[PDB]
């Protein structure tokens, strides 16, 4: 008797799921912005749920 | 006067015969890490054979 290899059964399709939201994250305007914060006082921005 | 005192003598015979898959344990059934593992030596055969 000889254990040759494993028996890892392949998947039969793929499933993807995500938060069920459509909000966008305000990123582009941040880079477009001429107004900008300082370095010794760098600004914080809690981006979430987008 | 004499006596008989039957006593128990316990002896191990067979420890649970374990077998470990060489690559299922090391790689979670992926594509690149399996190649990287086979890039190593003949350890899949060595450990499984032992
Ligand atoms: C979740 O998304 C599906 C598909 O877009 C939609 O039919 C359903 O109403 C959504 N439910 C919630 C709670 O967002
Ligand atoms: C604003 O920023 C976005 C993201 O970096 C960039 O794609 C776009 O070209 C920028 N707009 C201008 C006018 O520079
Ligand atoms: C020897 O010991 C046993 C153990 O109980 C006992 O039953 C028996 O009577 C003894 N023999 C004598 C001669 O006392």
């Amino acid at each position: 008797i000889y254990q040759t290899s494993n028996f890892r059964v392949q998947p039969t399709e793929s499933i993807v799921r995500f938060p069920n939201i459509t909000n966008l994250c305000p990123f582009g305007e941040v880079f477009n912005a001429t107004r900008f914060a300082s370095v010794y006082a760098w600004n914080r921005k809690r981006i979430s749920n987008c | 006067n004499f006596t008989i005192s039957v006593t128990t003598e316990i002896l191990p015979v067979s420890m649970t015969k374990t077998s470990v898959d060489c690559t299922m344990y090391i790689c979670g059934d992926s594509t690149e890490c399996s190649n990287l593992l086979l890039q190593y030596g003949s350890f899949c055969t060595q450990l499984n054979r032992a």
